[PDB]
C-alpha cells in the first residue's frame, strides 16, 4: 500500500536498525525466525508497509544494510534478530572508512554504491505505491556520514517526489569520541539541508541525560540509547500502520511542519518514560503525557527549547483517549506562554491521534518540535570546525582523497547561512 | 464510551509496571530497560570474592 | 521621620484601582474561561482592514 | 525501606465527628 | 397563578432557603424526592403548589428557586443531601472561589462572572410563571457574596424587568456581636447601591433572635438552624395568602404600598408573635389580644432596635389560623389608645390587616409549639435611626485611618465610592429626621 | 419518488456517515446485513434490488484507505455495495492543491460514474447531501472539485452542504486557514446552502448540557446525524406541515453569496436532567435562541438575524408553535434586519426522534432543529482572515502549494473574494 | 477545587512537614503507603486540596521537599510516612549551606532553585483552581531562611494574586542554637514583609514552655513541638476541606486580619491542650476553649499580648458547637479586656466554625492573633544585630560570598521601619481626622 524502504549505513546505523526492526517485529507480532504469532487481526493489515512476503509465509523486512567493513554486519547477523533479514541486502566493503568522510564519499563508498543502488531498486519497485525511504546514520562517523549522504543524493535524482527521512545523530561537544567529527558533521549537514525532507537531530548527550535523570538507569549502554531512538522512530509512522480517529501519515507531518524548505531539523521526544521506583505514583492521563512531553529535559536533542521560539510542534498520540483533552492541552500550552511560540502563525501545534497503543501500554505520545533553538547545535560545531580549519588541522587525510579545500569553505558558509536562517525568526 | 468518562476510572486502573517482571513489559512499551542492572550488587560481590581468593 | 498613618492613607488616596480581566463562567460547577479569546464578544470586526 | 510500625488506631468520635448540621435536622421528616 | 421566584444568594441565603423549602414541602404534600406519596383524587388534587413548585408532565414538582453561592461547600451539602432529588441540578449555581467578606469580590471581579448564568436561570424559571408577582431575595448585609452579588442581581433585574416587585429578606448587622471585621464596609456599600433597587427590605438581626430563643423559647445554646426555621416561618406567613383561603388576602404588591411611605425609607422590621415553647404554650391561652399585644413588646422584636426610641410610621399585620376579624378589630383598637406606642401625625391609619385561615405547620425537630393563631407583623418605624447611627460610627472609626481599604482599592473599586456611599447614608440619616418631626 | 443521494468526502465525511447511516438503518426496520425482518418509506435513502437487499444511496469518498476499510471490515459491511466505498492511493496530507490538482483527477471520474449510476435509479431525485470539513486536504480540495463538476452536468439540482467550520480556539492543523480560504472562495457559486457546525461548540454542549465530560468525535457525529435526520424527516414520515429540501434555500438564502446558516438542536439533555424538566414546545424553542445551545461558537446577540427556518418533531400542536414564536418576536435580546419583516419558516413532523442504544441523548417526545441565518457569523470570517494574514504576510507554507500546479495569485484572489464577503455581511445590516 | 501547593525548605521545614503530612493523612484516612482507607465520605470529597490522584486509589501529596544536605532527606524518608512522597519532588543539593544566609541565597541556592521552580510550576499548573502556597522554614537556619526567601521572591513574581503563607520559625532571646542567628534573622525579615501575604511566627521557647507547663512532658523532642505546629497549620485550612456553619478560607482571614499591607505578622495558638495527669479534671465546654485560647501562656511566639494591643483576632473553631455561646464568649473577652484592643477598629474578632473535628478530637479551636506586641520580637533581634554589626562580628562569611556592606543596612532599616509602624499604630487616637 504505502511502503517504506528502510536503509541504514554505519555501525551506529546498524545497531539502531536492529533495535528498530525488533521493535516493529514486536509491534506486528513477528518471531525471530520471521513468521507471525500475534493475537490480533489488526497487526496484519498494513504489515506490508515495512515487510515483504516470501514463500511459506515468511515476512522479511524491507531493509538495506550498508557498511564498509564486515565485522559490524557480522555482529548484527549473529544477534537475536539477525535471522530475519534476507542475506542479499547485506552489503559490505573490505577496507573500512577510517573515520574519514572523504573516503566514504569518494574513495570506498563510491565503488560500493552501484550494488547498493541495485539492491535499492530491486526492493523499492516491488511495492505498488512507495511513500518514501528512511535512513539511519550519524554525522560523526565516516561511512554513515560519508556514504549515507551519497546514498541520499543518488536516491534523490532518481525518486524526486518521495519522502526522505534521516534519523541522523549529530555529535555533541561534551560527549565527543573522535577528533575529526567537526569536519564530517559539517560536510554532512551541508548535504542534509537540501537532500532530505525531514531530519531528526538526536544527540548522545541528550540520550545520556534522559537515561541519567528520567529513567535512573545504573549502567546505560548503547542498546538503551538505540531503544530510546527506535521508540520515536516507531512513533512517527504509527498512523499509516494502525487506524486512528485522526490519521496522519508522513507527508502530513511535513506540510504542517516546515514553513520554508530549509527548516526541517526537528527534535524527537517520547512522553511516557518513568523510573522504576516512581511507577506507582504515576497516572496515565493525557495532561500528564503532554506536560512531560513538552519538558525541556525530555527533548532528545541537547538544545534547550526555552532559549528560542517554537516554530511548529507535532504530537502523535497512541491509545484510546478523548479528543478535546488533547485539543485543550495543546491550547493550554500555547495560551500559558505566548513568548516561546512564534506570532505570525496562529496555531503552532498539529494533533495526530492513533488507536492501537504500544504493546502492554495504556497510552503513549511522541514529540516532533521545530524550534529556533536548534541553531546552537550548529554554532558549537561550526565554531569547533573553524577552530580546526584555521590551521588546517587534519586536512591531509581529506585532501589526499581528492577533494578541494573549497568544499570545506562552502560547507561552513552554508552552515552559517542556515544559522542566520534560523536566527531571523528568533526575535 | 463510558470508560473515557468514568469518574472512578483511575481507581480501577493499574500501574504501567507492577514488578520486576510480568507480562506487559515488552520492548515496544519502553517500560523495561536492559541497562537497569538487576543483579548488579551480587555480581560485584562475587567478583570481589574471586579477587579475595586470588 | 515619617508618620505611617498619613502615608498609608496617601497611598490609597493618590492611587488608581486594578481593572479586572473579563471572565465568564460557563457551567454551574464554576468553570471559567477567558472572554476575549473565545468567540463571543465582537473583537475582529473592529479591525482596520475589514471589508477592504 | 520497610514499614516501621502499625500506627495506633485513634478512631473517630462516636456520635459527633461525622454529622455536619445538614445530615442532622434535615433528614426525612417522618415524625 | 401566584408564582414567586425565591433567589437565595450567599451562605445565609442557602441555609435559610434549606429550612424554607423543607417547610414548603411539608406544608403541602410533597416528599423530599419531589413526588407526592399518592394521587388520592381520580383527576383532581389541589394545585396550591403552583406558587412555589412547578409540575412536570408525569408526577414531579420542581422548586422555583435559584441557590447561588461562590463557595462549593454550602451548596454541595444540598447537592448530596436529603433534598437532592427534589432540586433541579441546574438550579444550584456554584463558584470556585468565594468573595471572602469583601464587597468588591462580589460586585466587580468574581461576582460579575456568574451573573449571566443566574440571569438566564432566572429567565428560564420566570418563563413557566403564568401569573408572576415578584422576586424574593434572601441575603445578608455582612458577607461578601450576599452583599455584592445580591446588589449586582438587583442591578441587573432593574434593567431587565423594570418595575417588577422585589422584596428583600436581609440579615442586618447586630449592634454588639458580629462575625467579621469589614462588615460595616459591606453594609454601607450594599445599602448605598440598593437604596432604590429594592421595593421593600425586611431585615432581622441575629443577636435579637438569639435573645428570643433564649428568653421566649426554653432552649439554650442554639444553632443557626433554629434561626433559619423562624425566618422560614416568617416568609411562609408573608406568602400564605397566595396558597390558602383568606378572609382578607394580602398580595405581594400590597406590602410596598402599605409599608413604604417615602422613596428611600423601605426598611421595616419583622416580628412573629406567639414564638413560645411547648410547656409555656400548655399554660397560656393565645387569644388575638395577647398575641397582638406581644408583637409590640420591645423584647419580642427580631431586630435589636427599641421601638420606644422612635415613632411608628406604618404597620402591616398578617394573621393566621382560628382568627375572628372582630377580635382583630378590638385588639388594634386597644393598641391605638396606648401612650408607650406612639405614631406619626401624618399617618392616622397606620395599619394594614390580613387574615388567613391556614394554621401554621409544625416541622418535626423544631422547638416551636403547635398554635392555632399567629401574627407576622412587619413594622416600619423611625426607631431604626439608632441602628444606622451605630453602623455610621462603626464605619467611621475604621474609615478615619483608612483601614482595610487596600483590599478594596486594589480590585477595581475606587476610593471615591466610599466617600459617596457614606455621604448618601449621612443624607438618609436626616431623611429619617425630617419624617419624625410633627407639624405644628 | 423522493430520493436523496448522499456524498461523504474525507475522514470527517466517512465518520459522519458512519453515524448517519446507523441512524437511518435504525430509523426503519433495516438490519446491519441490509434485509428487513411492507411499507416503502426507505426510498429516500435505500434502493431495493432483486435479492432483497437495501443499498444506501451514498458514495463514501476518500484519498486514504484506512478510514474506509473500517466500513469494509466493521459491522455494516454487508449493507454497502463495493463500488460505493471509493478510496484513492495517497492522501492529500492537509493540502488543498494535492486534493484539487494532482490526486483528485484520478478519482473524480470514478466518483462521477458512481454518482450517475446511482442517479439512474432516482425517478424523483431531490438533492445531494454533502458532508466534509474545511480543514482537511481531501474534504477541502476534492469536495470543491466535486461541486465544480456536479454543477455542470446537473445544474439546477439542489445541493446541500454540511461543512465543519474551523474552531475558534482549538485547531488540529496548521495550514487549515489556507484550506478554508480556498474551499470558501471556490464553493461560493457551487453550493445552494452551506450548513455550518463547529467541533468546539459541540464540545461545550456535551460538556454543559449533557453530563458527558470527555466525549470523542463519535458523540459529535451522532449529534450531526440527529440534525440531518430532522432535516429530511418530512420526506419519509407524515407531517402536519411538510418541508421539501428545496424550501431551505428559498427560505434561508436571501442573496447568493450569503448561504451560511447555523445549526441548533433544541432538547439535547441527559436522562438525569430529563426527570426534573418538562420539555414543552415553548421551552425548547426558547432554548434554541440561547447562545449556549448553538452548534457554532458565536454570540447571535451581537448581530441581526436574516431569516429563520425551524423544524419540529413528535407530538407538536401548531398553536403552541404559534404562541411560542410570538413570544420570541417580543424579546429585545433577539433582533432582525430591516428588510425581513416576516422572519420565520415553520415545519411540523409527527415522527419523534429515534434513540440509539448506548447513546447520549434521552428519549424525548418533542424536538426542534433550528436553522438560523445570522449576521453574527461575520466575526468568524474576520478572524479567519486575520489568521490567514498572519501567515500569508511572510509567505509561510506557500511552497507546499505552488508545487501542485497552483500559481501564487490564487491566495490573493481568494482573499479578495472573502474581503468582499465581509463587506457584504456588513453592508446588509444598514 | 481550591488547592494548596506545599513547600518546605531546610531541616526545620522538613521535620515540620513530615508531622504536618502525618496529621493531615490521619485526618483524611491515608495509610503509610498512600491508599485511601477512610470510613465516612467527607474525607474523600475535598481530598484534592492537599493530594493528587494516582492509579489504584493511591494519593500523592502536593508537597515539594527542598534542602541542601541529603541527610535531612534521608531522615524524612525514614519516617512513618516517608513512602507517600513522590520521589521526583525530592530536590537536594550536594554541599550544605554552612548555616549561612548569603551562601544559601546567592551561591548554592541560586542554581539549585531552577529545578525547584521547575517542580513548583509543574505541580501548580495541574490545579483546577489554585488558592495559594504554604512554606515552613526557620529564619535562623542557613538553607531554610535564604532559599525560602529566594523561593518566595521568585514565586510572587509569577503568581501575583495567590496566597503566600509562611509558618516561619523566629530565633530565640533566651536559648539559641547558632551564633550567627541575628544576621540571618534580620536579612530574612526584609523579604517576608514585601513578598508574603500572611506570616506566622512560631518560637521554639514558647513551644518548650507549653510542653513543660501545659503538657508536663518529661522529654519534649522536636517531634513533640512539631505536633503543636502541625495542629495549628491544619486548623487554619479546615474550612476548605470540611463543611461549616460559618466558613472562612485563607483569603477571608487575609481580608479580616490585615488592615494595612505591611502588618501581617501573626501569633498562633492551639486551644485544647491539657496534660496527661489533669485530663480527667476538665469539662470540655466552649468557655474552656476560649479561656485557654486567649491566655498569654498559650501563644506560639514568645511575646505576651499584655505588652501590646490586639489589632485583629481570629478564632477558627472545629466541632459541633453553638454559635450563640461562641459569639457571647468573644463579646466577653472583648469587653472585659478593654485596653488590650485598639479603639479605631470596633470589632476585632473574626469567627469561623467547621463541624468536623480532628480525628480523635471532639472540639478544637485555633487562635490567629495580629498584635502590636510582636514588635518586641524584632527589638531583640535588632539589638543583637547592632551588637554584632558595629564591629564586623562575622562579616567575612557573608561579604566574601558577594554580599555588600550596604546590603546589611537596608535590612535593619526596613525592620525598624516595621517596628516604628507597629508603634505608631499602637498609640493612635481613634477620634481623629488626620492631615488628609
Ligand atoms: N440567620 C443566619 N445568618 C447567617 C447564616 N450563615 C451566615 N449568616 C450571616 O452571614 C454573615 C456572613 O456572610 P456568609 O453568609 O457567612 O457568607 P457570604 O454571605 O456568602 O459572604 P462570603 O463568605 O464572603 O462569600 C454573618 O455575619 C452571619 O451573620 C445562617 O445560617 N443563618
Ligand atoms: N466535528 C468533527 N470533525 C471531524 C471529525 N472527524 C474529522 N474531523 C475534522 O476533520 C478535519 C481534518 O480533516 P480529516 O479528518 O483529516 O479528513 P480529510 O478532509 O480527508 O483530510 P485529509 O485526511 O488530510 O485528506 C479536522 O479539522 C477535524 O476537525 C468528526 O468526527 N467530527
Ligand atoms: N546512538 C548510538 N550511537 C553510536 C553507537 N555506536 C557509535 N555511535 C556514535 O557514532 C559515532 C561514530 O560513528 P561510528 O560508530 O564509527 O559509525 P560509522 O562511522 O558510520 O561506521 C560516535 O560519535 C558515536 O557516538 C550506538 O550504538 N548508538
Ligand atoms: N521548634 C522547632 N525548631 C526546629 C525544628 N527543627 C529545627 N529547628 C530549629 O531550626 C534551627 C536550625 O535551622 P536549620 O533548619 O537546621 O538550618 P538549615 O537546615 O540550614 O535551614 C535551630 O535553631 C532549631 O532550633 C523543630 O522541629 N522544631
Ligand atoms: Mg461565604
Ligand atoms: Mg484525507
Amino acid at each position: 500500500m504505502r511502503e517504506i524502504v528502510h536503509l541504514q549505513a554505519g555501525q551506529c546505523g546498524n545497531q539502531i536498525g536492529a533495535k528498530f526492526w525488533e521493535v516493529i517485529s514486536d509491534e506486528h507480532g513477528i518471531d525471530p525466525t520471521g513468521t507471525y504469532h500475534g493475537d490480533s487481526d489488526l497487526q496484519l493489515e498494513r504489515i506490508n508497509v515495512y515487510y515483504n512476503e516470501a514463500t511459506g509465509g515468511k515476512y522479511v523486512p524491507r531493509a538495506v544494510l550498508v557498511d564498509l567493513e564486515p565485522g559490524t554486519m557480522d555482529s548484527v547477523r549473529s544477534g537475536p534478530f539477525g535471522q530475519i533479514f534476507r542475506p542479499d541486502n547485506f552489503v559490505f566493503g573490505q577496507s573500512g572508512a577510517g573515520n574519514n568522510w572523504a573516503k566514504g564519499h569518494y574513495t570506498e563508498g563510491a565503488e560500493l554504491v552501484d550494488s547498493v543502488l541495485d539492491v535499492v531498486r530491486k526492493e523499492a519497485e516491488s511495492c505498488d505505491c512507495l511513500q518514501g525511504f528512511q535512513l539511519t546514520h550519524s554525522l560523526g562517523g565516516g561511512t554513515g556520514s560519508g556514504m549515507g549522504t551519497l546514498l541520499i543524493s543518488k536516491i534523490r535524482e532518481e525518486y524526486p517526489d518521495r519522502i526522505m527521512n534521516t534519523f541522523s545523530v549529530v555529535p555533541s561537544p561534551k560527549v565527543s569520541d573522535t577528533v575529526v567529527e567537526p569536519y564530517n558533521a559539517t560536510l554532512s549537514v551541508h548535504q542534509l539541508v537540501e537532500n532530505t525532507d525531514e531530519t531528526y537531530c538526536i544527540d548522545n548527550e541528550a540520550l545520556y541525560d534522559i537515561c541519567f535523570r528520567t529513567l535512573k538507569l545504573t549502567t546505560p549502554t548503547y542498546g538503551d540509547l538505540n531503544h530510546l531512538v527506535s521508540a520515536t522512530m516507531s512513533g512517527v509512522t504509527t498512523c499509516l500502520r494502525f487506524p486512528g480517529q485522526l490519521n496522519a501519515d508522513l507527508r502530513k507531518l511535513a506540510v504542517n511542519m516546515v514553513p520554508f524548505p530549509r527548516l526541517h531539523f526537528f527534535m524527537p521526544g517520547f512522553a511516557p518514560l518513568t523510573s522504576r521506583g516512581s511507577q506507582q505514583y504515576r497516572a496515565l492521563t493525557v495532561p500528564e503525557l503532554t506536560q512531560q512531553m513538552f519538558d525541556a529535559k525530555n527533548m532528545m536533542a541537547a538544545c534547550d527549547p526555552r532559549h528560542g521560539r517554537y516554530l511548529t510542534v507535532a504530537a502523535v498520540f497512541r491509545g484510546r483517549m478523548s479528543m478535546k483533552e488533547v485539543d485543550e492541552q495543546m491550547l493550554n500550552v500555547q495560551n500559558k506562554n505566548s513568548s516561546y511560540f512564534v506570532e505570525w502563525i496562529p496555531n503552532n501545534v498539529k494533533t495526530a491521534v492513533c488507536d492501537i497503543p504500544p504493546r502492554g501500554l495504556k497510552m503513549s505520545a511522541t514529540f516532533i518540535g521545530n524550534s529556533t533553538a536548534i541553531q546552537e547545535l550548529f554554532k558549537r560545531i561550526s565554531e569547533q570546525f573553524t577552530a580546526m580549519f584555521r590551521r588546517k588541522a587534519f586536512l591531509h587525510w581529506y585532501t589526499g582523497e581528492g577533494m578541494d579545500e573549497m568544499e570545506f569553505t562552502e560547507a561552513e558558509s552554508n552552515m552559517n547561512d542556515l544559522v542566520s536562517e534560523y536566527q531571523q525568526y528568533q526575535d | 464510551e463510558f470508560d473515557l468518562s468514568d469518574p472512578l476510572a483511575l481507581k480501577k486502573d493499574r500501574p504501567a509496571r507492577q514488578s520486576d517482571y510480568d507480562a506487559r513489559n515488552t520492548i515496544s512499551g519502553m517500560q523495561k530497560f536492559m541497562g537497569e542492572d538487576l543483579n548488579f550488587h551480587l555480581r560485584k560481590k562475587f567478583q570481589e570474592e574471586q579477587n579475595r581468593e586470588w | 521621620e515619617k508618620n505611617f498613618i498619613n502615608t498609608n492613607a496617601a497611598d490609597v488616596i493618590m492611587g488608581v484601582a486594578k481593572k479586572p480581566k473579563p471572565i465568564y463562567v460557563d457551567k454551574r460547577t464554576g468553570d471559567k474561561h477567558d472572554l476575549e479569546t473565545s468567540g463571543l464578544v465582537p473583537k475582529y470586526i473592529n479591525k482596520k482592514d475589514y471589508g477592504v | 525501606i520497610r514499614l516501621p510500625r502499625g500506627r495506633p488506631v485513634i478512631p473517630v468520635v462516636p456520635h459527633r465527628g461525622a454529622l455536619t448540621l445538614a445530615q442532622e435536622s434535615y433528614n426525612l421528616p417522618l415524625h | 397563578m401566584r408564582e414567586c421566584i425565591s433567589i437565595h444568594v450567599g451562605q445565609a441565603g442557602v441555609q435559610i432557603g434549606n429550612a424554607c423549602w423543607e417547610l414548603y414541602c411539608l406544608e403541602h404534600g410533597i416528599q423530599p424526592d419531589g413526588q407526592m406519596p399518592s394521587d388520592k383524587t381520580i383527576g383532581g388534587g389541589d394545585d396550591s403548589f403552583n406558587t412555589f413548585f412547578s409540575e412536570t408532565g408525569a408526577g414531579k414538582h420542581v422548586p422555583r428557586a435559584v441557590f447561588v453561592d461562590l463557595e462549593p461547600t454550602v451548596v454541595d451539602e444540598v447537592r448530596t443531601g436529603t433534598y437532592r432529588q427534589l432540586f433541579h441540578p441546574e438550579q444550584l449555581i456554584t463558584g470556585k472561589e468565594d468573595a471572602a467578606n469583601n464587597y468588591a469580590r462580589g460586585h466587580y471581579t468574581i461576582g460579575k462572572e456568574i451573573v449571566d448564568l443566574v440571569l438566564d436561570r432566572i429567565r428560564k424559571l420566570a418563563d413557566l410563571c403564568t401569573g408572576l408577582q415578584g422576586f424574593l431575595i434572601f441575603h445578608s448585609f455582612g458577607g461578601g457574596t450576599g452583599s455584592g452579588f445580591a446588589s449586582l442581581l438587583m442591578e441587573r433585574l432593574s434593567v431587565d424587568y423594570g418595575k417588577k416587585s422585589k422584596l428583600e429578606f436581609a440579615i442586618y448587622p447586630a449592634p454588639q456581636v458580629s462575625t467579621a471585621v469589614v462588615e460595616p464596609y459591606n453594609s454601607i456599600l450594599t445599602t448605598h447601591t440598593t437604596l432604590e433597587h429594592s421595593d421593600c427590605a425586611f431585615m432581622v438581626d441575629n443577636e435579637a433572635i438569639y435573645d428570643i430563643c433564649r428568653r421566649n423559647l426554653d432552649i439554650e445554646r442554639p444553632t443557626y438552624t433554629n434561626l433559619n426555621r423562624l425566618i422560614g416561618q416568617i416568609v411562609s406567613s408573608i406568602t400564605a395568602s397566595l396558597r390558602f383561603d383568606g378572609a382578607l388576602n394580602v398580595d405581594l404588591t400590597e406590602f410596598q404600598t402599605n409599608l413604604v411611605p417615602y422613596p428611600r425609607i423601605h426598611f421595616p422590621l419583622a416580628t412573629y408573635a406567639p414564638v413560645i415553647s411547648a410547656e409555656k404554650a400548655y399554660h397560656e391561652q393565645l387569644s388575638v389580644a395577647e398575641i397582638t399585644n406581644a408583637c409590640f413588646e420591645p423584647a419580642n422584636q427580631m431586630v435589636k432596635c427599641d421601638p420606644r426610641h422612635g415613632k411608628y410610621m406604618a404597620c402591616c399585620m398578617l394573621y393566621r389560623g382560628d382568627v375572628v376579624p372582630k377580635d382583630v378589630n378590638a385588639a388594634i383598637a386597644t393598641i391605638k389608645t396606648k401612650r408607650t406606642i406612639q405614631f406619626v401625625d401624618w399617618c392616622p391609619t397606620g395599619f394594614k390587616v390580613g387574615i388567613n385561615y391556614q394554621p401554621p405547620t409544625v416541622v418535626p425537630g423544631g422547638d416551636l409549639a403547635k398554635v392555632q393563631r399567629a401574627v407576622c407583623m412587619l413594622s416600619n418605624t423611625t426607631a431604626i435611626a439608632e441602628a444606622w447611627a451605630r453602623l455610621d460610627h462603626k464605619l467611621d472609626l475604621m474609615y478615619a485611618k483608612r483601614a482595610f481599604v487596600h483590599w478594596y482599592v486594589g480590585e477595581g473599586m475606587e476610593e471615591g465610592e466610599f466617600s459617596e456611599a457614606r455621604e448618601d447614608l449621612a443624607a438618609l440619616e436626616k431623611d429619617y429626621e425630617e419624617v419624625g418631626v410633627d407639624s405644628v
